[PDB]
C-alpha cells in the first residue's frame, strides 16, 4: 500500500 | 550538539501530551 | 506497536524507516544519532536462518516520516547508505546478543523541524534512568496487534523498565548484560508493546537534568507482541558505546 | 524469540 518514491531515488 | 531538543517542543517550550508520565515516572 | 497512540507531530523527530527498494517495503525503524549515521538492529539486515542479508544498496533510510505509507512530498528526505557495520560478535545464532548496527549515509542529511538526532548516554545518564520503573517511550510503524494491522500514522507507546529477574523468569531464552526488557506487568492493568515492523526502534528517555531525550536501547525482540506475562527485549545502547565511537572516528 |  506504499505510495511512490521519487525515481531519483 | 543540541541533540534531543525537539524543535517543535523543547525549543519552544511547549511539552508533548504524555512526557509528563515518564518524567513522574523518574523517583 | 500494540496497544500504543498516533505520535504528535514532530514528537519523535530521530525515528528512521528501512525501505525495501524492492519489493519497495518496510523494513525496520532505526533512529539518527548524527547529520550522517543511523542506529538500528543488526537483525534487519543479517538474519541467516530467514535467508535475510541486505547490503548498502537493496536499501532506502526515509527520515522525518510521520505517514507510514505516503511519500511526505516536503517533510521528509530519503538517503542512501554509503556503508553498514554490523557488530562483529552480534550473535544471530543464539539470542540477538549484541543487536546492533550503524549506517552511514552516502551525504549528510539537514536537520529542520521533523529531523534532528536523539543523545546517545553517558555513564551518568544511563546510571539514573535505567532503573525499573523508569518509564521510556517506543516508536514504531508496525504490528498493531500479535497476528490479524499496520497503522496509518507513528505509533507511541511509554512502558516501564522491568528488573532483570523478572525479565529472566518470563522466559527460556538466556538474557546478557547487553539486553533490558520492558512492559507492564498482568497485575499492573496498562499495556502495549512493540510488533513486527517496529525492531530496529529506538526506546527513549527524556532527561530530568538537562530536558534532553536520550536514546537508551533499540528494539529488538519478543516472544509474541503484548503476552501477559512476556515482555520486550531491547539492546543496551549504552554497553554498546564503546563499539560506537570506534566505528566512527574511524570511517567517520 | 521473535526477532522484531
Amino acid at each position: 500500500d506504499f505510495e511512490e518514491i521519487p525515481e531519483e531515488y | 550538539a543540541d541533540c534531543g531538543l525537539r524543535p517543535l517542543f523543547e525549543k519552544k517550550s511547549l511539552e508533548d501530551k504524555t512526557e509528563r508520565e515518564l518524567l513522574e515516572s523518574y523517583i | 506497536i500494540v496497544e500504543g497512540s498516533d505520535a504528535e507531530i514532530g514528537m519523535s523527530p530521530w525515528q528512521v524507516m528501512l525501505f525495501r527498494k524492492s519489493p519497495q517495503e518496510l523494513l525496520c525503524g532505526a533512529s539518527l544519532i548524527s547529520d550522517r549515521w543511523v542506529l538500528t538492529a543488526a537483525h534487519c539486515l543479517l538474519y541467516p536462518p530467514w535467508d535475510k542479508n541486505f547490503t548498502e544498496n537493496d536499501l532506502l533510510v526515509r527520515i522525518g516520516k510521520h505517514s507510514r505509507t505516503r511519500y511526505e512530498r516536503n517533510i521528509e528526505k530519503i538517503s542512501m547508505l554509503e556503508k553498514i557495520y554490523i557488530h562483529p560478535r552480534y550473535n544471530w545464532r543464539e539470542n540477538l546478543d549484541r543487536d546492533i548496527a550503524l549506517m552511514k549515509l552516502k551525504k549528510p542529511v539537514a536537520f529542520s523541524d521533523y529531523i534532528h538526532p536523539v543523545c546517545l548516554p553517558d555513564r551518568e545518564t544511563a546510571a539514573s534512568l535505567l532503573q525499573a520503573g523508569y518509564k521510556g517511550r517506543v516508536t514504531g510503524w508496525g504490528n498493531l496487534k500479535e497476528t490479524w494491522g499496520q497503522p496509518s500514522v507513528l505509533q507511541v507507546v511509554n512502558l516501564p523498565i522491568v528488573e532483570r529477574p523478572v525479565c529472566k523468569d518470563s522466559t527460556r531464552i538466556r538474557i546478557t548484560d547487553n539486553m533490558f526488557c520492558a512492559g507492564y506487568k498482568p497485575d499492573e492493568g496498562k499495556r502495549g508493546d512493540a510488533c513486527e515492523g517496529d525492531s530496529g526502534g529506538p526506546f527513549v528517555m527524556k532527561s530530568p537534568f538537562n530536558n534532553r531525550w536520550y536514546q537508551m536501547g533499540i528494539v529488538s525482540w519478543g516472544e509474541g507482541c503484548d503476552r501477559d506475562g512476556k515482555y520486550g527485549f531491547y539492546t543496551h545502547v549504552f554497553r554498546l558505546k564503546k563499539w560506537i565511537q570506534k566505528v566512527i572516528d574511524q570511517f567517520g | 524469540l521473535d526477532p522484531r
